[PDB]
């Protein structure tokens, strides 16, 4: 559960993330395609290759997301309920690729900004990872 | 062909066998070279010069590391137990497979062209050496670059044997 | 599987620059930080409340030291994982009774210390070459 003080620290470093969002996005889709290919099951339209703009595209997407759920970390459910809906039913996404995106999102934010993704930062992220892979994947059946 | 260079092939006890290279880096590659005494390791692969045999068993390197005089002093090296099937044999080109040297020369790096087939140094004709081989042999030699490539015995004829290959 | 020679030299290559005394260290305090439960095995190694007596305990830091000499022990040993961490798999199942998914955890923490130490460095290449090496590690510790 997301505490004040993690949603303090959450809110303050994906402010810090800042304007680079898209591209953080965009690196962590790369790093889950690359370290985890089994999550490339669910692009079959998309081109996996580095650099593509396609993937940049849907990466800017998720960081879009994101930050409207920083925004809304006290009403989540509600901002990623289209999404939710979405992962759960359209796309059926196993929760398991939720995970190694959290992971692959943290991964990147740890590699982009090491100054601020001290332990107590770095829980209070993976800890609002899990709130948004949870709300994408209650609806999973 | 030479000596040092191709895959390793290994006797224990009467038995042949050779190498798998799961855990063969160039580390272990210049242990073996130096184990049959020449110099560091080139590349864990060679030219073939002729066909070998297949044996069972093989010789695995889990790590060592790499200044050891002999192979068998490097720690923890299996012998058998295991099918190399998955990876392959493991080969290598040590830095005396064509050594070559200038003799015959009044100045450092000048002469008639010798190579050491392994560990015999014979001529070359000039028929067999290009300028890019001669290129080649002044750049091991940290000689630079080459200035004339000079046949018909023009240092002296040497004495010994004449290889026949000619440098691609 | 078989790890590409490729990929075995950027992890040994990005292992060289690995501070062994203290990247373990924060591994293991950034494992005990963001996954509390783990801390239960920890239970003799004094205060992990704070997230700064975690990372500043003594106990930690050398079972951290510990546990990253294991990691570079299954790294140099990389085609033998189970026969290389077949004691500790025993270890951890029996006298510790550790779920195999802390050890996946624990990876994933290192793999993001890793990140965090060595910024661009990390590449997604390179990452996913640990992620292979950690996912190695914790499946021959495992069961
Ligand atoms: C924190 C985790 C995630 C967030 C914030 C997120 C966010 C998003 C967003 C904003 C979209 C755009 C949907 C639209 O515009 O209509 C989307 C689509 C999509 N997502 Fe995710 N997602 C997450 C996890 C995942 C994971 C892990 C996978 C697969 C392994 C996945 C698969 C997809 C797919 C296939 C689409 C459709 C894109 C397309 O059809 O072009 N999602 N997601
Ligand atoms: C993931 C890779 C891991 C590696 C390579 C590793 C390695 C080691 C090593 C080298 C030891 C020392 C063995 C001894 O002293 O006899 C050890 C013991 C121990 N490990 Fe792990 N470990 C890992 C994960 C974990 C995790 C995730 C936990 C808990 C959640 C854990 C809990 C412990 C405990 C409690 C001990 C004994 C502490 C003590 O002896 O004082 N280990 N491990
Ligand atoms: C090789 O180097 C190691 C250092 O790790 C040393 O312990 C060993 O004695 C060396 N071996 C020889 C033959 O010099």
């Amino acid at each position: 559960v997301l505490s004040p003080a993690d949603k303090t620290n959450v809110k303050a470093a994906w402010g810090k993330v800042g304007a680079h969002a898209g591209e953080y996005g965009a690196e962590a889709l790369e790093r889950m395609f690359l370290s985890f290919p089994t999550t490339k099951t669910y692009f079959p339209h998309f081109d996996l290759s580095h650099g593509s703009a396609q993937v940049k595209g849907h990466g800017k997407k998720v960081a879009d997301a994101l930050t409207n759920a920083v925004a809304h970390v006290d009403d989540m459910p509600n901002a990623l309920s289209a999404l939710s809906d979405l992962h759960a039913h359209k796309l059926r996404v196993d929760p398991v690729n939720f995970k190694l995106l959290s992971h692959c999102l943290l991964v990147t934010l740890a590699a982009h900004l090491p100054a601020e993704f001290t332990p107590a930062v770095h829980a209070s992220l993976d800890k609002f990872l899990a709130s948004v892979s949870t709300v994408l994947t209650s609806k999973y059946r | 062909g030479s000596r040092c260079a191709g895959t390793v092939e290994v006797e224990i006890q009467r038995l042949l066998g050779k190498v798998c290279d799961r855990g063969w880096g160039l580390k272990e590659a210049d242990v073996v070279c130096r184990q049959l005494g020449c110099g560091s390791a080139l590349k864990t692969s060679y030219q073939v010069y002729s066909k070998i045999q297949a044996t069972n068993t093989w010789l695995f390197l889990s790590s060592c590391n790499g200044n050891e005089t002999s192979l068998w002093d490097c720690k923890n090296w299996q012998w058998g137990g295991l099918t190399c099937d998955h990876y392959e044999e493991a080969k290598i080109t040590c830095s005396a497979h064509r050594e070559p040297r200038l003799v015959g020369g009044d100045i450092p790096c000048s002469g008639r062209v010798e190579v050491k087939h392994g560990d015999t140094w014979g001529s070359i004709c000039d028929s067999d050496f290009s300028l890019e081989a001669a290129s080649v042999l002044c750049r091991e030699l940290q000689c630079g670059t080459v200035v004339s490539i000079l046949g018909g015995a023009h240092f002296g004829e040497g004495n010994g044997q004449i290889w026949a290959e000619e440098f691609q | 599987v078989h790890l590409t020679p490729e990929e075995k030299s950027a992890v040994t290559a990005l292992w060289g620059k690995v501070n062994v005394d203290e990247v373990g260290g924060e591994a293991l305090g950034r494992l005990l930080v963001v996954y509390p439960w783990t801390q239960r095995f920890f239970e003799s190694f004094g205060d992990l409340s704070t997230p700064d007596a975690v990372m500043g305990n003594p106990k930690v830091k050398a079972h951290g030291k510990k546990v990253l000499g294991a990691f570079s022990d299954g790294l140099a040993h990389l085609d033998n994982l189970k026969g290389t961490f077949a004691t500790l798999s025993e270890l951890h199942c029996d006298k510790l009774h550790v779920d195999p998914e802390n050890f996946r955890l624990l990876g994933n923490v290192l793999v993001c210390v890793l990140a965090h130490h060595f910024g661009k460095e990390f590449t997604p290449p390179v990452q996913a070459a640990y992620q292979k090496v950690v996912a190695g590690v914790a499946n021959a510790l495992a069961h």
